[PDB]
Formats: C-alpha cells, structure tokens, sequence
C-alpha cells in the first residue's frame, strides 16, 4: 500500500502521543558526552577516542583495564582470552596508544575508497592517453613483471605477520592500528597485481599470471634472504609486539623502504615508467601513515613508559639486533638485482648514497628512539658486499 | 580498605613485591605464587579475588629484573631460572605426546603454565607450547565427550557432590 | 588501442589464491584439533580497495541520515523511555560481540591456510571493527541527543557492576576467542550470528521502530548488509575441515557445546529485553524463539550442512524445554538487582500484564502477583527502604550464578528449570544450573574459573560497590540505575546506603 | 527545550493525523518517473539526464526548445536572452548532447574532492618520505618554477575562454559540460601553483611568487606565440562554440598536450621528479575526460547532425584551419625551450617521435571526425623548424 | 626535516589575483555602463578543489538522509496534498532561477576584470549548477515517492501552459541575464537573492515542515549554506563600480528598476503559494513581507551600501501600497484559470477562511463569499460544467497580462491596485498595471515584446491547448491540473472540452 502496514512510533499519531506523554521534561543527566571518563590525548576528546577506547573488556589485571575478575571461558589448559603472557613488553596502561591520524573505521575506508576510485580514473586516463608507448620494454617485461611483481609476496607476507596480533593485541586502540597496518600491506600486494593486470590489457603478450613473479620469490636469488626474513617474522614470532615492531621499525623500514623508494621509485622514471610510481606513491603514503602509529605505540607509549621505559627499550633493542641481521641479509641479496640492469642505469656511488639515505632515516626515525647504537657505515658496508 | 580494584591485600602484595630485588628470588616467588593461587589445582582459594592482579604485579618485577640480568641471547632463549627454553618446550611436548589419557594430559598442560608462564619462559616458546600442548589436550578430551554419565564423571573428576536438585 | 581501460577487484582476486607459498613453518600458531583445507575458496572476490569503497558508501547514507534529517526530527529524543534504556544494554553488549569478533576472525585468518579463506576472514575482521564503531555510535548518539545519557555515555565501565554483563562476555567475548579456533567459529558464525545475531539485528530494528527509535534501524540495518557476507565464512569453516578424519570425531561435539553456550544466554536475555524493555510489543518471544532456533536454524540452516557430517545439536530438546519461562524467570532477578545495572527498569503496567498473561498462561499467578507485592512494598519509591532483593532474602529464595554460563538463576522460585548442582572441588564450591554446563566444568575445570558477583562483592555493602565502580550520574549522587523509568523521584546513593544491603555468597550456606 | 517549540507535520500527532486523513488511497498517477518524456541516450533514462535535460527554458524557436513565445525581458536593442544568433553552428536540437561521463554537479564535486584529499595525503607522505632528495636542482629551480609555472597562465587563459559560453550556451547539457571543462582548467592552473607552493615549503630557498613565471609568460620567448593564441581564443572569439571547439579540439589538443605530456610528463621523471607528474596525471585524466564530451558535442551531435552535418563540418573545418596556424606557431616558440635543457637530456629523434604522437593522436581523435585533411609531416616540420 | 607537509586553498589563492595579465583586448564582451575595478578582491579564498570538497560533504549528508532514513519513514508520501502540489511550483520555478543564475554569474565572471572577483562569480556559477540539480532532485524525489507525480515529473514542459510561468521567467530567467551585466547583478544578487530568494528558501523549509514535508528542508537548508556565500558577490559587484563616475548616474535607477521587477512578481506569488498552497500556516504574509522588504532589505541591508551611493528604491512606498491584497487578488485568477496549470489547487476550508479573516479583516466579504459561491455552483465537480473563468466573463471582469512583468491582473475586481493603462503602438495594443512597468516599456519598447497567453491562445478552445501542450496524466485522459486536491472526481480533457471555452484577447475590447 502507499502508507504500508507497519506503524512507526516516530510518525504514527497514536503511538507517538503515547511516547511523548511518557517523556521527562528534560534529560535525566546533562552529561551528554559518551566517553567523558576517557583521558583525552589532545585538547578535547575526539570521536576517534570516544568510539574506540575501552571497547576491549579487559579487567584491571591487564594494565589499564576497567573491568574485574577472570575471563568467563578460557582455552583448554587455562590460557586467558587475552593476557599479559602474550607479549614481553609491559606498560602502565595498554589503552594509552593513539593513532596520530585518529583513524576509526569510517575515516579509514573513506580514504582508501577515494584512492580506489581515483586509481581507476587514473588508469583510464593513462590508457586512453597512450602513455604506455614511452615505457622501456625491458624495464616493463623484466623488472616490473618479474621483480616488482615478486615484491608483492614480500608485502603479502608482512600482511600475514599481523594475523596473530589481530587476535592478541591487548587494547582496542592497538588492535585497530594493527588491523589497519596489516590491511594496508595486503592492499599494496593487490596493487602490484593490479598493475600487472592493467599492463596485460594494454600490452599484447603481457602475462598477468603470478607464476613468474612467484617463482622469482620462492626460488630466485635476489629475494632469497628477504623471503627467509618474511617467513620468520610471520611464522616464527609468537609475540604480537615483536611482530609489529620488527616488521615496521626494522625490516620494512630498511628493506621495504630501499626496494620501494630507492630502487623502483627511483629507477622506474628513468625508463619512462610513470605507472609503477603511481602505485608506489600509495605504498609510501601508507608507510608514512603507519610510521606515525608505530612510533606512538612503541616509542611514545612503551619506550617512554613512566615505569617500564628502561625495560621496554632493552627489549626493543634486543629485537632490533635480532632482526637487523636478517634484514641486512635481505638487502645484501637484493643488491644482486643491480647487475641485471642495462649498463649505465646507475652506479655504485648512487646505490651507496641511496643505501645511506634509508639507513640514516631509519636511525633518525627508529633506532635512536630506543638508544640502539647503529653504525651506519658498518651496516652499508655489510650490504654492499652483495653487489655482483 | 576492602575495594574491588584497591584493597589492603593488594597493597600488602605491592610492598612484598617491592622487596624482590634479585631475579632468582623474584622468579621463585612468582612460581610459588602460581602454585599457591592459580588454576583449579591451586593450594588455596584465599586470594581468589586478587590473585590475577597480584600475579601481574609480580610478573612485572621478574620481567624488569630478567632484562637487567640477562644478556640478549639468554633473554630470548633462556627461562628466568636459567633453563634452555627450547629444551623445556620440547621435553614438555614429548611428555604430552606420551600422555596415556586426558587426565594425564591436563596435568601436563596446566602444570606447564604454572611453572613457565612468561616472564619465566620467553613468550615465543611459551605460546608455541600452548599451540602444541593445547592441541593434544583437546584431542584427548573431546573424544567421546558425552559417553561418560555425569554420575561417573563427577567421580572421575573427584568432586564432592554437595547437593543435587531435580524437578 | 588507446581505449579507456582499467582493472576491477575480481580481476585481481583471480590470482589471490596464489599469494600464499610453502615453507616448513607455514602453519597456524593456534591449537586446534582440525585441519583447514589448503585449497578452500571464498564466496566474494574482494580486494582491500573495493572493500573500502562498498563500506564507505554505506557509511555515507548512514551518517548522513543521523547527522541531518534524524537530528532535525529530534529522533534521539522521541523514543519511549523504556526503549531508550533497553538500547543502552542492547547496543553496548552487542558492541563487545562485534569487538571480540574482530579478534576471533583474526584468529580464523591465522587458522586458514588457503589465501582465499584467509581473505574471507580478513573482510570480516574489518567488518567487525566497523560494527564495533557502529554500536558505539548508537550509544554515542543517544547520549548526545537523548532523554537519558547516563549509561549510554559510560557503559564500557558501568556494565561491570552488574551480573548480566558476565554472561554477555561468555557468549560474545570469551566464547568467540578462547578455545579451538573451530569451536570459536561455531560460537561466532555457525551458531552466534546464524542462529541469534542476524535474526536479532533485524528484530531490534522492528522493536526499535515500534517504540519511536529510528536511530538504531539506520545503523543496524547497515550492519545487517555486512553480516550477509559473514555467513559464507562460517559455512566455509565447516567445508574447509569436513574432509579431515578429525571432523567426524569432534565437529558435532564442539557444535553442541557452542549451541548450548549461546542459547543458554540469549534464550532468557533477548526475550527479557524485548518484552520487558519495551512499551509497544512486536511479537511474543515464545513464538519468535521457536521460529529462530527450532525452525530456521535447527532445521533449515543446520540441515543444509548434513552433507558435511553436521547434526542437530543433541541438547536442542532440553533447550526448548527450559526456554518457555526463562526470560520471565530472569527479569525477576534483573529487576530485583536493579541497583547493580547501568539502566532504568520498569515494572509491568496493567496493560502489559494482560499481554503477558494472554501470551503466557499462568504468568499472572506467578510473576504478576510478585511484581504487585514489590510495588506494594514500595520498590519504586526511594523512601520505602525496599529493594526486591530483600524479598528474596525474606522468602528464602537464594540467587545463584552458574559457574559456566554466568547466567543468574533462582531454582526455588523459577517456573522454568529448577535444577541445581553443587560441587566442592579442591577447596572451592561450584553451582550449576544444567547438565550441559556441568559436564563442561567437570571435563574442563580450568576453562571456567570466573568469579561471580557474590564472590567478589561478598561482605560488601551495596552502596560502596556502586560508588567504587562509578555507578552514579553527573551530579555524583543520583544512581544511574532506577527501579522505574519516570523523570521524578530518582533514587540516590544515600537511599541505597540506608537499606544497608550487604552481599553474601549463597553457596556458603552449604556444608 | 528538549522537544523544541516547533511542531512538525511528519511527527506531530495532531498535524500528522490531519495530513493522513487528507491523503488519497493510492498515488494519483502511476508514472513516478521525472523526465520520462526525455529521449534516453542509453538503454534507460539516467539520473544525469532526468535532472538536467530541459532545465533551460528555451522556446521552440531555438532548435529543441519546448517552450513558446519570446523572452519576457531582453537586452537594450532587442537581443534575446538566448538565441541562435550567438553561434554559427546549427542543429535540429540543442539538447541532444550527452556527457559520456554523465556528470551532473554531485558526481563532479565528488570526484574532484577525492582527488583533493588524496592530493593532500600524497604531499604529506612525499615530504615525510624525503623523496625531494633525489630531484635535480636545476630542473626544480628553473624548469618547474619558471617554465612549468608560466604554463599556469596558459591554462588560466583557456579557463577564462569559457566565460562567454557559460552565458550563451544554448542548452543545459551543453552548459554543464562547458562549465566543467572550464573549471577543470582553472583547477590545473591552481595545481601548478600548489606544487610551487609545496616546493617552497620543503626547499628553503624556493620562492612561490608568480613573479618569475608570470614575467616568463608575459615577456618570454618560449610561450610568446602560446600567449598570443590564448589572448585570441579568449577575447577575440565571440562565438561560444568556436571558443570551445578551437580550445579543446585544436589548440589544447596540440600545444597543450605536447607541453604537458611530451615535455614535462616525459622529461620530469629523468630528473628525479615524481612530484610534477603527480599533478600532470590529474591534468591528463581531466583532458581525456573533457575529450569525450567535446567529441560527443561537435562530432556525434553537430558534426553528424541529421540536417546540418555538412554545414557544421564546414564551419569546424574552417575554425580548425583558422586556429591550426596560431597553434603550430605556439609550438614552434616552445621548441626553443629544449635548447636550455642540460646536454644529453633529449635528442631530435625523441621529440620528432613525441611530436608525431601529439599530431597523430589529434588526427585520429579530432581532425578525421570533420573530414579535415591534415598533413602530419608538414605540421611536424613547421614545428620542428623551431629548434 | 621530513615533517608531513602540504598546501591549502588559501596558500594558493594568495597568488590568484596575479593570474590575470594585461593585453589589448582584455575586456568584457558584454555591453555595460560601468567599470568594475581590476583590483577588486573576493571574501572567500577558495580554489576549485577545496570548493568541490566542501560541497561534496554537503551532498553526502543530504542524499544520505534522502535515500535512507527519509525514504524509510515514507517522507515522500506523508505530506499534505496541498503541499505536495505547491512543491511542484516552488521547486521547479526556483529551479529555473537557479539555472539562469548559472548564465548570469557566467556573464558576471566575464564582466569582472580582477582575477579574484572572477573567481568569486565562478564559485557561484558552480553553486547555481548544484542548486539547479537540487531543485530538480526535489521534484524527482516527490515524483518517485509521492502521492501525485504528475507535474513533478514533467514541469519542465507542462509549466508552459500557464500564465504564472511567464512572470517567473521575467524575474528569474530573463531578468538575470538580459541587460547591462550590472542590472542583471542587481536583479539576481542585490535584490532577488538578498531581498527574496534567501529569506524565501528558509521560509519554505518552515512551511514544508509544518505540512509534513521533510524532503524539501533536507535539500533547501543545504542550498541555503551556499547562498550565504553569494551575498558577498552581489555586495562586491557594487564595491567594484562604486568608484566609476557612471555609477552615481546609473546605479540607483538600475537598482530601483531591479527592485520593482522582483517584488512585482514575488509580492503576490509567494504570499499566494504560502497561504493558499498549505493547510498549516506558519505566519501571515503581510507580516512576513514587511519584515523582509521594509525592515531587513530596504532598511538594514540597503542601508549598509549607502557609503557606496546606493539609495533606497524610489518605488518602495509604491510597492508597499500595492502589496497588502496582491496575493489574495492573484489567487482568484490562478484558481479561475486552474485548467492551465500543472498542479492541483484547493479552495480555503472553514478553518482557513477564519484564519484569513482574522489576519486580513475584510477578506471574507470579498474573497470568501466568491469562493463559496463558486463551490456551491460546483467548481469542484466536473459534472457542473463550471470553470471560474466563466464567472469573470459573466460579471464583466476582464483579466489582463502586464506587458512588462507578465503578472495577471483584474482591475475591475481587485481589492488592491486597479490602475490600467492601455496604449497602441505601431499596430499593437499594450496593457500595463503600474507606472514603473509602463515607463520601462515606454523607454525600452524593444526589450518587452513577450506575447501573453490570450494572444497565443486567442481563438483556441481550452482543451486543445491543454492536449497539445501535454497537460494530461499517464492515462492520457485526466488533467494534471485540478480544482480540488481529493483523490476522486478528477476532471478529464472531456470535461473541459464540453465547457466550450475559447480564449479571447481582452485588449481588443477597446478595439
Ligand atoms: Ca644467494
Ligand atoms: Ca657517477
Ligand atoms: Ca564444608
Ligand atoms: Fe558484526
Ligand atoms: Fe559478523
Ligand atoms: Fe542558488
Ligand atoms: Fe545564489
């Protein structure tokens, strides 16, 4: 019918009259601010904080929890749903973390969605404009298809390294940040495949199958140590903080940044490739967004914890030393790719300087925050040994 | 002072813990605490309302002391007692796989948690143990889960039936 | 040649299964009796970007409605008082289910070995984060624009005062993440969402609309569009483990346990919130329940999985038997302990008692008379010095807390189940309300050590507990919880103190 | 108060009851489709057409109009508010045009807003990622600041060229498209300045002032003929169709595309500059977007008009020829720019290959549509003679 | 450093003024008597991208409310019949005002020489495009979900049948673009928008809500946010020419002509739409008009432009004298010619007649008695053979169309102004209703040659005109227009054909 059968209390005269009559003259409490008891990180409580903090039902025996008592149902054996035992790091309050970009679900999918629709417009403008014509064939078929393509597996592995953290994170704010750090990694892996799929449509003979990139990743030499590092970070680490910390403040900060920015972002343009840098721009944007969250949790909150600062830094230094070696190895093997480039593409000085840029940024943005005594020339020298 | 989140019992233990300034002493107190106040096999339920919280405060002290006393290799691979974590993990898993029944298996898993829960054993090894021990324990427990009548199960568990009511 | 071309989600997803690779330690980090098939596929072919877009579109319509038209219509206010209170509980309790479902699916993502199955669980991880923020927004909106912000504005801490919260954490928190990943999946997807959550979400929008609330329908209807995809995951879990010998041995047992766990809490609680937390009724819980559990779920949905070895839960019969009076038995307890909540409750009015009696023959002779007496004792008036709990004490009707489900029960008064099992074990007493939960504890003692409110509050004066756990309004004196939903004569902390109610553990009576 | 003093008919019991009582049992007409009388360009009528087509109150004496009678108020002298006299082109119906992208206001600002916000995010990452470190100093301080900046005055002038069309367009569908074509042009010019302003923030001695790039545009040699062609397309043309056609299907399709795509988009990368291409990606996405609309109006609608097909093609062939000359001239002057590039940056073989890309794309996308017989070799030579 | 850095609209706009450069032919392409200073600045420092973002955000809310909650509440239907009809005219008529405003601001953009002033008009060009589509969407939505789509679905062509449309084009179409750019600027911004449109948009959302319409408020309130921006443009138009000597000689006459032009139509039409096109009233139009025109505009607003030589329209007092009964006088004509519209009209009910008399003493003795006479005679019943136009003929009350404003007037019946000037010039008769419009035509005869409905329809039988201009509903038989708003006894083309009504040019009565 035009009016329908279901009557609604907001618009149905009879029902609304009943509702209005039972209403108080004014609110039964003037404090209309949900989350008013949450300590604001900034001047005033944000929507991000109100909708997120304390969503996790932790009891007080897990630093910062407001509830009481044991969990209602635990694992066979007794393991608690969530517990202090799942990570070496300690803190006065697990709810202190704040994503500097204040991303809750809505803003997060909004931004990614904008990037998706624009990406689609870009590709249609790129293909319609015929810009593929000026791209060097060898760079396209060999370096983008095989080597950039193989890197998708690196990002995919880092993505998966977040699975256990999504389950064990000790607070809502950390869980949401971790979830988003991981989701951005799978996105990048999918954008690498997206590009390969795009190229397969505008370039006759280009095979989008992942067989070649995957064989490179699983059996090649250039990415051997990288893969060995990812396999360890993902499946040999059972501590959710060691995982996130080592991935973002060690491995991806050195190896990832070198591959994405100092190799592909830096050289693609020299071969008429504006396609790959479009996607790397997204990856770097994501990297920098995650860095802020990674720094707030590990440095601002844990590394500078009023009671466990010294302990946490000792532990993170331990982790940095543990994963720095496998990371140098990954970089060392990757050096092998430079010998594959057409003569005159780049030289040892350029490579070394770019290596120093990544190491210096790492020391500034991460190592120094926990007093890890990194020796930049020793690190670079160790990596350069891989130059064939 | 008898609050939920703050009371005399909790304050008393905070003071006790403040005096644990040696790793061996602190670690031993933590294990003893776990034997006395955790799991259904605890020596007593006197601290039932505060043990979870006190245990965490005790863990903090052991952790802090272990990080200061151990070199980097030992912090990653040894227990607070100086044992080799891998050896303990493998030895416990071996016993679990040799468990004849679900009753033997539960004692192995539970006891493992009481003795090695972080910061005694490094988290990496501990959760790897949870993974393996929990699997066997469930496999043994969930087989023919409903075959034993409650009347007989109560006897196997060894509870004292205090009161039974039925319409 | 230069034709505008692009690439969509399905085109990338075609190769997603190949993203995972083999290596010795590529295995789940969690204990499990099952093995998930390495080549399991997923129903929807999504990638991160496309997932974000489709969700972003929904947010647009949802928040647009909430911030513009709904706000202009004062939709946050024009809702029945009883329903405004009901939503404090409904939205915050469901919120925790959404939250733990994030961790639960992160655990399933770790469990799955096939890239596509991991990806299916991944989309749910992100959806449950959205749903957490959505339920949060409902309380956020009613606190900001409604008739009573208290409870809506601090439920995350005030819910800890009451006993109903403990049971919610069992079925929607711990039940989702503590145990075999498959057991957790059954509690979450196969039982939780399929049998209760999804039908519940829709039902709530109906009860909400009938009581003037257009806020909840706007949000929950959107949550619902996402849940249609989470069904594929639950169904895929069963498929991924069906070809494994372990399945024939353990599947139906974990499912039966999962079924009893969920039903034990929602059977009495959902019917209670629906029938007692509303002015305008939509449908009797008795008929709603039987259609949801017995017909839709325990018949249609469950039957389809017969080809995988899935059987109807062996405890289904008992569940139906104990179901009839369950919610009625529980509201007596929830109202009697009203000072421990973060919401205002109301006695059934004359019209409602007729509806109850009309739909549940015998309701009046039992519950009706009881409420009439409590009213006579002055349970609604602050100067009466009376709280229904006192009535239970005077008439020797102890209230126990099930050690396993955390569900409160009073066997000496209930019209439904009156079973009570009390055991002593290694210096501790344990009280059970059914034979399924009892088996769970006997077999898995170390999984169930949750201390109950009487154990934690033993020897504590009532007003001190409420004060310590911040159960007061902004004036720092009026209680958040109330025994009536009117705007005047609100009870204060002092009215409670004067009653000098001191908790005691009812099980200590046993020798 | 909590309830407020204003009573609303949708929720107020008394008022709502009165409204409900007055309502008919069912809708008084089953045709709930607004714009149902509009001829669908595609399978079914789109929201774009329903909300746009026939908004312009034209009378039947303006090809396609549905209204009748003269205008109510005209200019001093008698000039009509809108009239056939404002353009040489003729057609059977001015409402035939359809934007292939079906852009009405909503989708239009949605897309540009996404681009604005992503742009903001890109810059924040770029600066945080220190990517500026690998950019060639000379290219930055000389070719991006002076020559790329100068080009912003080109796009700006093309933007203004649309002002009259915004006033004289003879239909809604054509007015909306024209408006968007022009708005995108000013956007590009503003994006060129945004980059210079960005560089200024991350490069200590960089000056964002338009002084240098403006003087280059106003008194330089590189863009001399370019500026002359812009001042003409904008202020010397009084025919709204000639302006739009000549700007998008001639000048910007040749000169504009060469400068944006073949010069900066092609050379910037070689100097470690991924910044500039990020914005040129937008300008090109925009160009290709506007192209579909330009083609549908002048070729699909006018050029192929069932009654004035020959006539219009003649007029457009005339305009093509009329402006192909100032365009080729603008290109020549631009050629002198390569000489200022560092040695070995590019050779004559590459530019000739790029020039032909622009010319060939032009012939395939525009010239061939109106049967304009252009000679690819002679054009390339006249331009190439500027080196 | 590497600190996250970006650039905002303001930082780019900082250099927008320098974007324009000098050269021979850098001047306006339109005839004008003024000189807009090339150093003129704009109030808002926007660039194309920020403009899109702030508007995109508004669309989000708006469309979200419409597609979601409003649709779920059946907001398109639960509106008073009279208002559903009134919105066909209000939305579509304003649409053309929005549409011509695009061309007008395009012309002003061409006029401005300063880059910033051009940018200001440009932002309006885009806004007017958004408003065109917004007004379009309102009709689109009421057509899709309303109680009567006819008219809402085809106003763009069915509006050409009636006389009210001619006058709308004069003030909101031709008045906006035909003449000196500055004159148009005064009709559009200084008068049209500042004096009428803006106050009107808000007022419409008020009358809409009172009559159950939440669709229009959702859209119109959004349009209003943009209009608060266009005020700066009209104001800056004056500041841009205040220094030119021509200004002191022309500004005030163009303004006066602009004021009269706008009020001539809106004074009667708006009051009519508000008071006669609604059931529930918000405020008497006499009160509203005085506040808008005299107090707000003619007083405060105009008063602030005095420093720029701007004087209060000399025709102001004249406008106030002709105002009082204007809207009441016009509805008699609109209803008498009801078959020429694209909407359904209703006669005042008993409560309304009491309201009119209370607010307009004497209303009943004139208008009231006439309406009751027409109703008893059966003007609402198609079997009566009576259309009120007949009553005008029978009682010798010719209806004329002002050659300048296109506003219909009946001097022999009007309770308001009753002056009539008839002139012949080069074989053509001309009818004027006031001294200001008469001068306009006398001084500028070639600007006003619009044919009126009697001239075009002369000798034509009513039903033929309607049929030819598609004034029919889907069934091809029932008229879109109706003399009542009930769902039964709708007039058909046949009912009209039988009246044998043939239009005559009333001016020929003078020979
Ligand atoms: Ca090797
Ligand atoms: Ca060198
Ligand atoms: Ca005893
Ligand atoms: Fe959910
Ligand atoms: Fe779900
Ligand atoms: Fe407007
Ligand atoms: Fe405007």
């Amino acid at each position: 019918s035009m009016l329908g059968e279901r009557r609604r209390g907001l618009t149905d005269p009879e029902m609304a009259a009943v509702i209005l009559k039972a209403l108080p003259e004014a609110p039964l409490d003037g404090n209309n601010k949900m989350g008013y008891f949450v300590t604001p990180r900034w001047k005033r409580l944000t929507e991000y904080e109100a909708l997120t903090v304390y969503a996790q039902p932790n009891a007080d025996w897990i630093a910062g929890g407001l509830d009481w008592g044991d969990w209602t149902q635990k694992f066979h054996g007794g393991r608690p749903s969530w517990g202090n035992e799942t990570t070496e790091l300690r803190t006065v309050d697990w709810f202190k973390h704040r994503d500097p970009l204040r991303r809750w679900h809505a803003p997060y999918v909004k931004d990614k969605a904008e990037e998706w629709r624009y990406t689609d417009r870009f590709l249609q403008g790129y293909s319609a404009d015929g810009q593929i014509r000026a791209m060097n064939p060898t760079w396209r078929d060999e370096f983008i298809n095989r080597y950039w393509g193989a890197f998708l597996f690196n990002e995919y592995g880092l993505f998966n390294a977040h699975s256990q953290g999504a389950r064990e994170a000790l607070s809502d704010v950390t869980r949401v940040s971790l979830a988003f750090w991981g989701f951005d990694k799978i996105d990048i892996a999918q954008m690498i495949q997206l590009e390969r799929g795009f190229l397969a449509k505008i370039v006759p003979g280009f095979d989008e199958s992942t067989a070649v990139p995957k064989a490179e990743w699983t059996n090649g030499e250039v990415y051997k140590s990288a893969r060995l590092a990812v396999e360890g970070l993902w499946q040999e680490v059972f501590d959710w903080n060691e995982s996130a910390f080592s991935v973002h403040a060690v491995y991806d900060a050195l190896f990832g940044q070198f591959v994405r920015r100092e190799f592909f972002q830096r050289l693609a343009p020299r071969f008429g490739d504006n396609l790959t840098p479009f996607f790397i721009n997204q990856a770097q944007t994501y990297f920098q967004i995650a860095k802020q969250g990674v720094q707030d949790l590990y440095y601002n909150c844990l590394g500078d914890d009023p009671e466990f600062s010294d302990y946490n830094r000792t532990v993170m230094r331990n982790w940095t030393g543990k994963w720095l070696e496998p990371t140098i190895a990954a970089l060392r093997d990757f050096m092998g790719l430079f010998a594959k480039l057409p003569a005159g593409t780049t030289d040892k000085e350029e490579i070394t300087a770019s290596l120093y840029r990544v190491v210096d940024d790492w020391i500034e943005d991460y190592a120094s925050r926990i007093d890890f005594k990194a020796d930049r020339d020793q690190i670079v020298k160790a990596v350069l040994a891989g130059l064939k | 002072k008898l609050g939920i989140h703050s009371n005399d019992t909790r304050d008393a233990w905070v003071n006790k813990i403040a005096q644990l300034n040696t790793l061996e002493k602190a670690a031993e107190m933590l294990k003893q605490f776990r034997m006395d106040h955790t799991t259904p096999f605890r020596n007593s339920y006197e601290l039932d309302n505060d043990y979870l919280w006190i245990e965490a405060k005790l863990e903090e002290k052991v952790a802090v002391l272990k990080a200061r006393a151990f070199n980097e290799v030992d912090f990653r691979h040894k227990t607070a007692f100086g044992e080799d974590a891998k050896s303990v993990l493998d030895g416990t898993v071996a016993k679990m796989n040799a468990a004849k029944d679900k009753w033997e298996a539960e004692k192995i898993h539970i006891g493992f948690r009481q003795a090695y829960k972080p910061p005694i054993m490094p988290v990496n090894y501990f959760l790897d143990g949870e993974r393996q021990l929990g699997t066997r324990l469930m496999e043994l427990r969930n087989l023919n889960y409903y075959d034993t009548p409650l009347e007989e199960l109560r006897k196997q568990r060894g509870v004292r039936v205090v009161h039974l009511q039925s319409p | 040649n230069r034709a505008p071309t692009s690439v969509n989600a399905q085109e990338v997803h075609r190769w997603l299964q190949s993203f995972n690779w083999d290596f010795k330690n590529n295995r789940t980090k969690y204990a499990t009796k099952y093995k998930m098939a390495n080549e399991t596929k997923e129903q929807f072919k999504l990638i991160a970007k496309e997932y974000a877009r489709m969700e972003a579109v929904k947010d647009e319509r949802q928040f647009g409605s909430l911030q513009d038209a709904l706000t202009r219509l004062n939709a946050g206010v024009r809702v029945h008082p009883k329903w405004n209170e009901t939503m404090k509980v409904v939205s915050n309790f469901l919120e925790v289910g959404e939250y733990n479902a994030i961790a639960a699916t992160g655990m399933l993502w770790d469990s799955a070995q096939a890239a596509e199955q991991k990806n299916g669980y991944l989309a749910q991880v992100l959806d449950e984060i959205r749903h957490t923020h959505q339920c949060a927004y409902v309380n956020y909106y009613f606190a900001k624009n409604g008739q009573d912000p208290a409870g809506h504005n601090d439920a995350r801490r005030t819910r800890t005062i009451g006993p109903l919260w403990k049971g919610m954490k069992r079925v929607f928190s711990d039940g989702f993440i503590s145990g075999d990943a498959v057991e957790c999946s059954l509690n979450l997807q196969l039982v939780g969402e399929a049998c209760f959550t999804n039908p519940l979400i829709v039902a709530v929008t109906e009860w909400a609309a009938a009581n003037g609330d257009e806020i909840t329908p706007t949000v929950f209807l959107s949550i619902e569009t996402d849940e249609l995809r989470h069904m594929a995951n639950g169904y895929q879990t069963v498929v991924s483990i069906a070809n494994d010998p372990a399945s024939a041995k353990y599947l139906n047992t974990d499912l039966n346990n999962a079924f009893w766990t969920q039903q034990k809490y929602f059977t009495p609680v959902l019917g209670m919130l629906f029938e007692y937390g509303s002015k305008f009724k939509v449908e009797p819980w008795v008929k709603t329940w039987d259609r949801w559990v017995y017909e839709d779920w325990g018949g249609i949905w469950i039957g389809r999985l017969g080809k995988y070895g899935v059987e109807s839960p062996r405890s289904l019969k008992d569940a139906k038997q104990d179901a009839y009076w369950a919610h009625h038995d529980l509201y007596l307890l929830a109202y009697a302990l009203w000072p421990t909540g973060f919401f205002r409750l109301a006695l059934p009015d004359q019209e409602e008692m007729e509806w109850f009696e009309a739909n549940y023959p015998g309701w009046y002779d039992h519950y009706g008379k009881i409420y009439e007496e409590w009213r006579a004792r002055g349970c609604e008036d602050p100067s009466s010095g009376f709280i229904p709990l006192m009535w239970f004490i005077e008439n020797n009707h102890p209230i126990y807390i099930d050690r396993v489900s955390q569900v409160p029960f009073c066997p000496s008064l209930a019209k439904g189940a009156s079973t009570l099992r009390v055991h002593e074990y290694n210096g501790e007493m344990h009280t059970f309300s059914d034979q399924w939960g009892e088996r769970m504890w006997l077999a898995e003692p170390e999984r169930y050590e949750c201390q109950n409110i009487f154990e934690q509050y033993e020897g504590r004066e009532l007003s001190e507990v409420i004060a310590e756990l911040h159960g007061l309004r902004s004036d720092g004196k009026t209680l958040i919880a109330q025994p009536h939903v009117r705007g005047d004569k609100l009870w204060t902390l002092d009215d409670i103190k004067r009653l000098n109610c001191v908790f005691k553990n009812p099980v200590k009576a046993f020798n």
